[PDB]
């Protein structure tokens, strides 16, 4: 056992010169009879089981047959905090029902649902839309049940989904909840819900052998790179790798790289089926992961922590372990959330090595040695609602009706400093009045799918006096937001230089791409010929469009059609009256050039010496062309990669657009 | 000296004002919220754990 410990290159490498019965196998089959049983005694009710015992596709399934939906009239949510999560296992639940997705069984994701009003029985929904319904129905009326799933990843969106729906139990008493989670201690969640019964599905799992290294590793990738190919090389078949990355940045990379190598090594080394696995993955590679690898050929899964938890990979053998998971945190005195990339806890580690062993017993490789994980590494992981924001929640708890905030239930309270900057946040956008009473900019605000601050710049667009009419153009740039890693195939420079000659930020490039495709009728050949993902603009106008539904009803969309006739813009004046929007809705993000470099301008947040990323086309603008750098920009991205970095940054010329759009800050500031 | 802003625990505003700014500091409103309420590392590209231009990696020889 203690053989474990293993050396990278083990030794380099050589190139010359029913659907139905496989349901009835699943742990949570057997227990069937038990559980439903439960369920119409308790109330609520916390399930247990292994990852991978059935419980998100067959528990929805075993509702609808039994009759909680009662003939179609009432609706089944299933809350997944996971994207990818989602919109999959809806798939496999269509198959598994015989239905065709969305008219009997569909998802509701934030910019695509796939639901029909009459005829959706089950849905499945990520954990932000389910808040969302609150404001349309406080009580949840249509849904008979709702199953909050992956309940132990802790995430923002699940916690205030347990504490609003402990306040409508008493309210309701036909309602059902059910908790489900991996077998973490679920003490925490019984106490909340007043001595809950906990239901266990036993789990049979094969025992795994993990591997740690002698030393630590330089580079990771490198060193999860040659592990796929000392396990490709000397074992054999059927065995499938499974490799935890952070990101999608890193997966893509990684996979270009092993595609290279397979490209030299030729027709001696068996055949390697690539499959990434992250966040923002379109729908149609969805279905190539979960496909069984053919005869002769190796899979090897490149994914993030969706994995992990809310998904199985049918065949894993094979599990590598780097130890970093990239998270989002946020600081209540510097009053900022940054994307860091931090070694996960214990907790986390032991679920990944889990993986192998599901159908056998399997391997798994650690890259970081025994003594950094006896004592580098953390026991559990800390929770969301410990580093989020919070601006986005308590604008929703302010419209449901939660005035007190601090004696609504939580199963962990928000911190007081958190909970403080969260309230000013809203006073600086506009939000939230000095009285302290939501106002109409903020009721507003709960209406579009999208945080606060970009609501905001949608507002100021269509109805601010000195920047009145841009409300096409902010409707553009904010849509391509949402969709910027998946924009450009290969360097975005070359990409940009095609589309237009010179531009000065990211968010008039962003509006520049969109403008010429449209010009092009949405030609599929134009994103060919100016290197721009088609599948990715595609997505984009799906955001403009409902984007631009939910203006409608506002009546922005009237406001702006006014204003243009008054103005009569020129495009001088378009891009200056774009860069003010978003100074109002994001005034927390300006950073002021300094004798170091760029630096933050928050007197609470003080000097960061902030360099902007290379991926920026403003970084691109200061090592090639002789422009001298502008000495206020805006970003939407903050990054820590060895120093801090900024995405998505848009250049502001003029001292005096801060104080005239956001005085309540720059005054003082400035 | 420090101010208390109770909430309406249950007609239209437009802009908040240019004047309540004044009247009711950024900083001054989180703090006077809570008193009606009741209160009153860095990571290089691709390093391990633990550890402390390209040369780009092909582990493969002829
Ligand atoms: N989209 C999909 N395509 C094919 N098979 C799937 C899909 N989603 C889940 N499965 C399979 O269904 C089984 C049930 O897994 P699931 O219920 O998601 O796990 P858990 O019980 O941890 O929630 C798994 O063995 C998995 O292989
Ligand atoms: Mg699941």
């Amino acid at each position: 056992r203690v053989k474990r410990t293993y050396e990278v290159t083990r030794d380099k490498y050589d190139y010359v010169f029913t659907i139905q019965e496989a349901r009835k196998l699943l742990p949570v089959h057997q227990y069937k009879d038990e559980l439903l049983q439960e369920i119409k005694k308790n109330q609520v009710l916390i399930i247990m089981g292994e990852t991978g015992s059935g419980k998100t596709t067959q528990l929805p399934q075993y509702l609808v047959e039994d009759g909680f939906t009662d003939q179609g009239k009432l609706q089944i949510a299933i809350t997944q905090p996971r994207r990818v999560a989602a919109t999959s296992v809806a798939a496999r639940v269509a198959d598994e029902m015989n239905v065709v997705l969305g008219k009997e069984v569909g998802y509701q994701i934030r910019f695509e649902d796939k639901t029909t009003p009459n005829k959706t029985v089950l849905k499945y929904m990520t954990d932000g839309m389910l808040l969302r319904e609150f404001l349309t129905d406080s009580k949840l009326s249509k849904y008979s049940c709702i199953m909050i799933d992956e309940a132990h990843e802790r995430t923002l969106a699940t916690d205030i989904l347990i504490g609003l729906l402990k306040d409508i139990l008493p309210q309701r008493p036909t309602l059902k909840l059910l908790i489900s989670s991996a077998t973490m201690n679920a003490k925490k969640f019984s106490e909340f819900f007043d001595n809950c019964p906990i239901f266990n599905v036993p789990g049979r799992r094969y025992p795994v052998d993990i591997h740690y290294t002698l030393q630590p590793e330089a580079n990771y990738i490198h060193a999860a790179i040659t592990t796929i190919f000392q396990i490709h090389t000397t074992q054999s078949l059927p065995g499938d790798i499974l490799v935890f990355l952070t990101g999608q940045e890193e997966i893509e990379r990684t996979k270009t790289k092993l595609e290279e190598i397979m490209s030299k090594l030729g027709s001696r080394t068996k055949q390697m089926i690539i499959t990434p696995i992250y966040a923002n993955l379109p729908q149609e590679q969805q279905l190539k992961i979960f496909q069984p690898t053919p005869e002769n050929c190796r899979k090897v899964v490149l994914a993030t922590n969706i994995a992990e938890t809310s998904l199985t990979i049918d065949g894993i053998r094979y599990v590598i372990d780097p130890g970093f998971v990239k998270e989002n945190s946020y600081v209540p005195s510097t009053g900022m959330t940054q994307l860091l990339t931090v070694p996960c806890s214990r907790a986390s580690v032991d679920q990944r090595a889990g993986r192998a062993g599901r159908v056998g017993p399997g391997k798994c490789f650690r890259i970081f040695t025994k003594w950094s994980y006896l004592h580098e590494l953390e026991l559990m992981p800390k929770p969301e609602i410990t580093r989020t924001n919070l601006s986005n929640t308590v604008l929703l708890l302010l419209s449901l009706g939660v005035t007190d905030l601090i004696k609504f239930p939580l199963m962990d309270k928000p911190s007081i400093p958190t909970l403080r900057k969260s309230l000013e946040n809203l006073y600086i956008l506009g939000a939230l009045n000095s009285k302290g009473t939501i106002t109409r900019l903020g009721k507003m605000m709960c209406e579009f799918p999208c945080e606060p601050e970009f609501a905001k710049v949608l507002y100021t667009a269509a109805t601010h006096e000195q920047c009145q009419g841009v409300l096409e153009e902010c409707l553009t740039i904010v849509s391509m937001l949402h969709e910027t890693p998946s924009l450009f195939i290969g360097q975005k420079r070359d990409a940009a230089a095609s589309v237009l000659s010179e531009v000065e930020s990211d968010h008039i490039l962003y509006l520049e791409i969109f403008n010429q495709w449209r010009n092009s009728k949405f030609s599929r050949s134009w994103c060919q010929d100016h290197k721009i993902q088609f599948k990715t603009m595609l997505r984009v106008r799906n955001i403009r469009n409902q984007l631009f539904r939910c203006s409608e009803k506002v009546g922005l969309v009237e406001k702006n059609d006014q204003a243009r006739m008054k103005i009569g813009n020129i495009a001088g004046y378009i891009n200056a009256r774009i860069t003010r929007c978003f100074i109002s809705g994001f005034p927390m993000n300006i950073v002021q050039l300094g004798p170091t470099g760029y630096q933050t301008m928050g007197r609470s947040s003080g000097g960061l010496n902030v360099s902007v990323h290379p991926t920026s086309i403003l970084f691109v603008n200061h090592k090639e062309k002789a422009q001298r750098p502008s000495k206020y920009v805006l970003y939407q991205q903050l990054m820590l990669t060895s120093k801090e970095f900024i995405r998505d940054c848009l250049v502001i010329p003029k001292e005096e657009w801060l104080i005239d759009m956001v005085p309540q800050i720059f005054k003082d500031l400035i | 000296k420090k101010l208390v802003i109770k909430l309406s625990e249950n007609p239209l505003v437009e802009y908040v004002t240019e004047k309540e700014y004044n009247e009711v500091p950024v900083e001054e409103f989180g703090d006077a919220l809570l008193r009606g309420m009741g209160w009153e590392q860095i990571h290089p590209d691709g390093l391990g754990i633990g550890a402390k231009e390209e040369a780009s990696f092909m582990p493969v020889v002829k």
